């Protein structure tokens, strides 16, 4: 039951950790200024209350941390940026509590409005520290398609299995430990406006307890910049 | 942590510097010194509070994550604290006490 | 740095345990008795009730006033030494109670006390009985102090007040306890009221 | 799960053994007679009934046991003795059940009349066998001040740690051991009018449980005197 | 041929720094305060105002004369001690504040003050606020002397005026300072008149 | 005519340095954090105009950097500090102007009020990034006594050379360099109730020129907070 530190927090942590596309991240006219004091600190967000009707939720990252202290405060003084996003999800289940999910990264998750004609005023994509669930059915307005059986993308939930990815099974553990070493094209891109990667956090076999037990499990999700660096400010010699 | 074996959960203790003022919310003493003690893991977190001389620190506790629990056992549970010396305290002019009359 | 929090630099200081006045001509009121117990201060009851056994050597310094030059008798019986029961008893002259002849005007007189108990320790608190009477034990007995004008007689009305200061030395101290809550009811018992923990508060926040 | 044996009697036994202020038992005109055979054997004392109300239990010992076997029988025949009183505390509580106890030994705990002007006739400190129960409120009369918050002594409860102590978290164990080598000033005392410890079992979180489980824990108290000696009752040479 | 010209030669010397009288019987004229400070004397304090930082310890001879054999107590209380608000007040028996006991007739009694400040020296000048009020610090904090007669009571009235040498030990002084020009308005503060930096002159030759 | 860099910011800079009390700054339960990055870079206030008729200015430090970036930012966030404030003065003057200034310290530069019986009320001593003027003649009412000839301090304004100082005089130098190694009792100290020391610049030569020059000299005042470091946030272990 080792509890790891970074920074000035400290989280209590089945340690196995997926690593996202084998890689570890890592760092890099131009020149970077990159600050490795602060910013790796864990950023725990708000627990999700999941229920027996829970269809599931998502986060877009880095704009998830865009209030989380340094990190979000640094996303404004600079222009342009790349980090790693350690992500740990920690269920805390009992042990008469059943059910089963998907946490996947899904990098590049471009998704869909409800009404194909029109798009949706970018805010449906994206609050910064609460999440956006899931529907049960379909919907309608300028919203995003956030039905599963389609995880808002038009392909299939099933097979999103091929992004990294973790299953959590309360009945064989409730911790999640992803590493997501920056995939993107460009080698520095605007933190604002563009999402590296969507955290959507999935109930394939639903919650499901008796009468006695609590109503819902809390989920909660911790991100770590890791190897976060930015442009530099200061002029070139 | 003085309740069930079955019972889980996280509590966050945040601990403000003696200048800081006390965080108002979770997510404000989630953006400082602070530690995320799950429950349902281990029962005790010691932690060694630095500055404490003779405007001083303050230690607080968040509800990171409800009570869960199973139909067995009871919600309500009780947490139980421990202060002592991190083994320097020097002190250095003896007075009378403030307690006896 | 904690070289003052050592319990010689702790227990070891004096204090004015004893105020007691005593008439030079006129009964019982011509002499003070003070049995000699570390339960008279309060204040310093409360030190010496953090160690369940203590062993100490005791220095007193009696301060002596007055309201001819006067000469003072002070004499310590050991715990089984005869007690006066007036001021011309002949017990004044035992040979074994060890006394100090003081005259007015000269440095105070000082006496110091071995450690005189017939056990290892003294002890601060006694869960037991003496068959009888709970909490007393004969071990923890110091002697008693009889302090008195070696002169006969004087024309005027003569009153002298004395003050005794206590101070332990090469204080030991065994088996720490912890500080006494609540307030002093008698010099002889450990009875006490019901008090809080500690000063309330408007809310747990 | 190792059951150690000793004498004639063996008890079932998280081994963490507290000894009293770090020293073991040891043995020391005069001469003492010691019984290594008997004596030591374990004394199980009748179990307590734990419940959501219950304030604590205090037990005065060699009084205790005065009725335990050769060792009670002993205390009438030698005039002066001392003994060494490993003491084992199992809790035997289920998973479904919640609490915690400070088991604590307290040496020359002297004790409080409630009537402050009068004094208590010497039974209400310690009946053989069984506990004396603390008080949840003030009481009156010629009996021990019995109230926790002050544990019958003018102290604090709280800061009753600094005695050889044991927690007993029901989440985490549910065994204490102390052993308790004889503090006293005098190297040998009278075991009828002198006591020379206080167990006494104090509930800091009271015990909590669910409509379908047992109402009461029951606390079981072991005491085998060790290196146990008197007085010589023939003449001396 | 400096050798007077060091600080131990220059600053440590006694000086009369208290002069005060407390009755013997009769309320808060029976007995002397005198909360120490090196602000006291206008011919000392323009001494210790040339330091910016200053380190010494502090010996203290009192000089007591009256107008039956008197004693008196000189009772020094350390910068958190209890100060006594009457004669009889409890405070006076404190074991913390040590006192000493002087009879008249005999060689002045002398008290010796470590350093006992918080910090690591005394401050002449605090550019700064308590939370406030300026130029106040706790740190050049030194303590009060409370004076009085321990005797009871006398038939005649008797009034003991006390003198109190101040005299620093073991100087040490840093960042040196300008000597002050204007004359002293007040002991607390460092208010002052502008004055002339020197005596006028008829013409430039 | 070398100019040194410091952080991102350059000045251009007789390199004579004066080094106050000749000792360097240096650095030093308790646990200090010290920020390198930062902080030590040039803060330049704003020029003074410097006319025939300028008495004087002074600054309190470290109040006069409370809102010079990081350095002022740091004073809000840590309770304790400590720097070393390097400080240049470059007077900017042509050939045909004449003056003499004196650039000193003055370490705890206790000031009296104009009123004596009365206190001034705390804003009279110091405001931020502008200076305070000295006065020609005596004043009245609840500020600081800012008559020159007395400094605000009551000792004289000639021999008040024996602190840190350094004389500007237009004829042969425009320049000064101060080095103020936190001359204090206590280690640390709070930046807000607490000044450390008053840079004061006075002319005991007028400013003088002839009707075609610019009839006035701009003063320029430079501080790089060096080895500064503060109180530790974070938990110890």
């Amino acid at each position: 039951v080792r509890s790891m530190t970074l920074g000035n927090s400290t989280i209590t942590t089945s340690a196995n950790v997926v690593v996202g596309y084998g890689e570890w991240p890592s760092y890099l006219e131009d020149q970077p200024t990159q600050p490795d004091v602060a910013t790796c600190r864990f950023y725990t967000l708000e627990s999700v209350q999941w229920e027996k009707t829970s269809p599931g939720w998502w986060w877009k990252f880095p704009e998830a941390l865009k209030n989380m202290g340094l990190f979000g405060q640094n996303m404004h003084y600079h222009y342009l940026g790349r980090a790693g996003y350690t992500i740990h999800v920690q269920c805390n289940a009992s042990k008469f509590h059943q059910g089963c999910l998907l946490v996947v990264c899904v990098p590049e998750a471009e998704m869909g409005c409800a009404d194909t004609d029109t798009t949706f005023p970018a805010t449906e994509l994206t609050t910064e520290d609460t999440p956006h669930v899931f529907t049960s059915d379909s919907i309608t307005g300028k919203k995003v398609q956030a039905a599963v059986c389609n995880a808002g993308m038009g392909v299939g939930v099933g097979n999103l299995t091929i992004f990294p990815h973790q299953w959590i099974n309360l009945r064989t553990n409730n911790s999640a430990t992803i590493v997501i070493p920056y995939i993107n094209s460009v080698p520095m891109d605007n933190m604002f406006r563009h999402y590296n990667f969507t955290l959507m956090i999935i109930p394939f076999a639903p919650l499901n307890f008796t009468d006695g037990a609590t109503a819902y499990v809390p989920i909660t999700v911790t991100i770590a910049p890791m190897y976060a660096e930015y442009n530099g400010l200061r002029l070139a010699s | 942590f003085c309740g069930s074996a079955m019972a889980t959960g996280k509590l966050l203790i945040s601990y403000s510097p003696p200048g800081a003022s006390v965080p108002t919310s979770r997510k404000d003493a989630m953006l400082g010194t602070h530690i995320v003690w799950d429950i349902g893991l281990q029962s005790s977190c010691v932690l060694c509070v630095p500055w404490i001389s003779q405007s001083a620190g303050y230690i607080t506790c968040w509800y990171q994550t409800n009570i869960v629990v199973p139909p067995g056992a009871p919600t309500s549970c009780d947490v139980l604290c421990f202060a002592s010396a991190c083994n320097d305290f020097s002190v250095r002019l003896l007075r009378d006490t403030p307690f006896m009359a | 740095s904690r070289s003052e929090s050592t319990i010689e630099n702790f227990m070891g200081r004096a204090a004015c345990v004893f105020m007691d006045q005593y008439k030079i001509n006129g009964s019982t009121d011509r002499f003070a008795v003070w049995t000699i117990n570390i339960r008279e201060m309060a204040q310093l009851r409360r030190k010496c009730e953090m160690f369940t056994y203590m062993r100490f050597d005791i220095e007193m310094t009696m301060v002596i006033t007055s309201c001819p030059v006067l000469t003072h008798q002070i004499m310590y019986v050991p715990p089984g030494g005869p007690i006066p029961a007036k001021v011309d008893g002949y017990e004044w002259q035992t040979s074994t109670n060890p006394s100090v002849f003081w005259t007015e005007g000269n440095a105070p007189p000082r006496i110091s006390i071995p450690f005189i108990s017939v056990g290892n320790a003294y002890s601060s608190f006694y869960d037991g009985w003496s068959h009888g009477t709970y909490g007393y034990t004969t071990l923890n007995a110091m002697g008693k102090l009889y302090i008195r004008h070696v002169n006969r007689s004087s024309p005027h009305q003569i009153t002298s007040t004395i003050r005794v200061y206590f101070k332990p030395k090469h204080i030991k101290a065994w088996v720490p306890r912890p500080p006494r809550l609540c307030p002093y009811i008698n010099k002889r018992d450990v009875n006490f009221v019901v008090t809080e923990i500690t000063d309330s508060r408007t809310s747990i926040t």
